[PDB]
RNA sequence: ACCUCGGAGCAGAACCCAACCUCCGAGCAGUACAUGCUAAGACUUCACCAGUCAAAGCGAACCUCAAUUGAUCCA
RNA sequence: AGAGUGUAGCUUAAAAGCACCCAACUUACACUUAGGAGAUUCAAUUGACGCUCUGA
């Protein structure tokens, strides 16, 4: 299958970079990363990859969440594994094109 | 003409600059979390047991502008402050002061039953009514 | 059909009862932590 | 190997055996509270934080609130879902009650503070007014963060707060076209008496808005500092760039902000005409330009990329010959 | 089983493409996406091809 | 009995690797008919073949999950 | 007689958040939506009006 994380903390990553193959949602995307149909995070910007730990809040959508997490103690608060990208480049500037 | 010196690039410092060229980035990802992060400005509104409050707060966590129910200038015009007529005035005023501010556009990320909700309905058509659009334009690529 | 004023006959008395039943529950919890 | 948590581990504390006769989450907007709380909190892991980063009125409230439940006529309208809210009196109460607050975080938010004062803060205590007269039967309002184009900020606005010397300074926080860090100043009155404005001493003439074409919204901001006793002070843009920082250092043992509005200015055809008549200067024309495509190094052997591949690593468009 | 067929489109244009159909279903008419006449339009079976 | 494909023993934690063996399954079905067109950048069963994800854009609205398959020639 | 003293039930909340109740959906609960009530004991940090403990 050869899954698992193609780019770790710290690598540049391009816009579009397939950043981590995986079967279940192990790492859950997080800022400027998208999810392909297979749950496969690609970049959405181009920038550094950074692995955190984040509340998570699943969507109300999503019974078997909202189930599971209404099941819950009332302090508890569940925690995820996400991946975002830091962006690098700004997305452009204004420069002087005539001066009329 | 020393008045004629300008640099070749500009350097716009005015943070919503980008956000109002509909060019900033928004923070696309998120996809298995809510609410998303795909916005520049979001309307936030939060019912406690007695009052009612409403945030426009920009993506970076910083709130821009609130009205909440609990300041005086706003309770001592009507009878509950935990209320349909409650929210809708609260809106109203929100949607006052984003106009005095600049903001015209807001995202809103309602739960099933909060959309529902009558007084969710009445706050939005509240702040359509003043002239916030609760539907931010696309990015521009 | 009806009008108005037994509309607000009906949410003065939804409001009394509350006020009532809320003393009511007041009073048993005062008598079980007793 | 196992590294012990270097603090506490999140439902560490509430873990019990006795889960059953603990409380649950019955619904999921509690969860989401809580949820949102745990967020905001510190932690010492990685997080998307650390990457993306008086009694006579109480009294008085309190009988109002009496006297407005008492009404009937509230009662039913709150009831019947009918009733409504005095806009105006809502805003001049805020202004007097806690508008300075909020005008202060609508600055912060816009980077007033972190532009003009290097971070440095204030509170703009004075409810101040600002309303630029467009053709003659109105005239529009510059609150904090408002939109007003340079065509209707041609002339000079009137100004309006109810207070007792001050003085009143227009800047174009992002206007400069050189230097990033200095900006310009439009109109600058000062040792005003009282509210009368006309009486203050023009140290610099007015400007209206000059927001360069296509250079995206500039934000100008008016400044009004309480003052103490007048000091002397000191269309050319070398003598318009200042610094406020320095300007405010040299007179803040006198002055102290206490007033602040700023809105939002767009390019227009006023800003064509104050480049041109009185500028006299060719006007600049600024573009965002994106940063090009970004594109792997050219391979002499594409394997498996489609036709496409050359395309993206040529230049010109056009057929060429080479020798031929 | 299920039977590919190929629905015709009714805009007059000789756009085809191929479905999937219960064999004891009655004969498909459905609204489809017509790239010549850039347009939804009414496409109907007109053959069985194959048997799947 | 088996020959292709998926899952477990099975790599204790990036990937890949325990063949032979113990087994359990697939050679579909359901929905939809934009399940349309295009296109940066990436993944890839250790080759190739093949197989995956996909920003932006045009045009519209406002796939599903383990495998579920087969090249060239030729009809 | 002495000590602790003191925000509606709880709050190293400062007039807020949790609590709490009914109306509808539930057999019912729960959820959700609509509504409901609520306090800083009295006088100038201090004294005295109410509660708990120590004694007769
Ligand atoms: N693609 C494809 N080619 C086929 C198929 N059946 C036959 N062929 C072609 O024909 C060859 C096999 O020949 P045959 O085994 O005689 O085919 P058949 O259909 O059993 O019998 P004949 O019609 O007499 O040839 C293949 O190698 C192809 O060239 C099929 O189902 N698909
Ligand atoms: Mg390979």
């Amino acid at each position: 299958r050869r899954q698992g994380i193609k780019k770790m903390e710290g690598h540049y990553v391009h816009a579009g970079n397939i950043i981590a193959t995986q079967r279940h949602f192990r790492w859950h995307p997080g800022a400027h990363v998208g999810v392909g149909k297979n749950k496969c995070l690609y970049a959405l910007e181009e920038g550094i990859v950074r692995y955190t730990k984040e509340v998570y809040v699943p969507h109300p959508r999503n019974t078997e969440a909202v189930d599971l997490i209404t099941r819950l103690p009332k302090g508890a608060v569940l925690y995820k594994t996400f991946v975002h990208v830091v962006p690098a480049k700004p997305e452009g500037t204004f420069k002087l094109v005539a001066m009329l | 003409v020393e008045n004629e010196a300008v640099a070749p690039e500009f350097t716009n410092r005015n943070p919503r600059n980008l956000e109002l060229l509909s060019v900033a980035r928004k923070e696309r990802g998120w996809r298995t979390v809510f609410p998303s992060r795909e916005f520049w400005h979001r309307l936030r509104v939060i019912r406690t047991q007695h009052h009612v409050e409403a945030l426009v707060e920009h993506q970076n966590g910083k709130v821009v502008v609130s009205a909440s129910t609990r300041e005086w200038a706003i309770k001592k015009h009507l009878y509950s402050t935990r209320n349909v007529v409650a929210c809708e005035s609260i809106g109203r005023v929100l949607a006052q002061r984003c106009l005095e501010a600049g903001i015209n556009f807001m995202v809103y990320q309602p739960t099933p039953w909060e959309a529902a909700s009558d007084s969710m309905k009445r706050l939005q058509s509240a702040m359509t009514e003043g002239g916030v659009v609760l539907r931010e334009p696309q990015r521009i690529y | 059909e009806l009008t108005f004023e037994e509309t607000e006959r009906r949410a003065l008395l939804l409001k009394k009862w509350s006020l009532y039943k809320q003393q009511e529950r007041k009073m048993e919890r005062d008598t079980i932590r007793a | 190997r196992r590294t012990p948590p270097l603090g506490p581990m999140p439902n560490s504390d509430i873990d019990l055996s006795n889960l059953e006769r603990l409380e649950k989450y019955r619904s999921f907007d509690r969860y989401r509270r809580r949820a949102e709380q745990e967020a905001q909190a510190p932690h010492w892991w990685r997080t998307y934080r650390e990457y993306f980063g008086r009694t006579q009125q109480l009294l008085e409230r309190k009988q109002a609130i009496q006297e407005l439940r008492a009404n009937v006529e509230e009662e039913r309208a709150a009831r019947l879902r009918t009733a409504s809210v005095p806009l105006d009196a809502v805003r001049a109460e805020w202004e007097r009650t806690c508008g300075p607050y909020h005008k202060q975080r609508l600055a912060e938010y816009y980077g007033l503070y972190r532009d003009l004062f290097h971070g440095a803060t204030f509170v703009p205590r004075v409810p101040l007014h600002v309303a630029y007269a467009v053709g003659e039967d109105d005239l529009m309002p510059v609150y904090c963060g408002n939109e007003v184009t340079p065509t209707e900020a041609a002339q000079a606005p009137e100004v309006t707060y109810e207070a007792e010397l001050w003085t009143l300074l227009l800047t174009s926080l992002d206007g400069h076209l050189l230097e990033p860090d200095a900006e310009y100043l439009h109109w600058l009155l000062t040792n005003i008496p009282g509210n009368r404005v006309a009486e203050g001493q023009v140290t610099c003439p007015y400007l209206p808005p000059f927001p360069a074409r296509g250079s995206g919204i500039h934000r100008l901001a008016f400044l009004l500092f309480k003052q103490d006793q007048p000091i002397d002070f000191s269309y050319q843009l070398a003598q318009r760039t200042f610094r406020t920082f320095d300007f405010y250092k040299k007179h803040q043992e006198t002055m102290t902000p206490a007033g602040l509005s700023f809105f939002q200015c767009r390019w227009d055809d006023s800003v064509t005409y104050i480049f041109h008549q009185l500028l006299d200067m060719r006007e600049p024309v600024f573009e965002f330009v994106r940063p090009p495509p970004y594109h792997p190094k050219q391979k002499r052997f594409p394997h498996r990329q489609p036709l496409r591949y050359l395309d993206r690593y040529r230049d010109s468009h056009e057929p060429t010959y080479g020798i031929y | 089983k299920n039977i590919l067929v190929r629905m015709v489109s009714e805009a007059g244009t000789g756009f085809c493409f191929n479905t999937k159909r219960n064999r004891l279903r009655e004969k498909l008419t459905l609204l489809h996406y017509d790239p010549v006449v850039k347009q939804r339009v009414l496409f109907v079976e007109k053959k069985k091809i194959r048997s799947l």
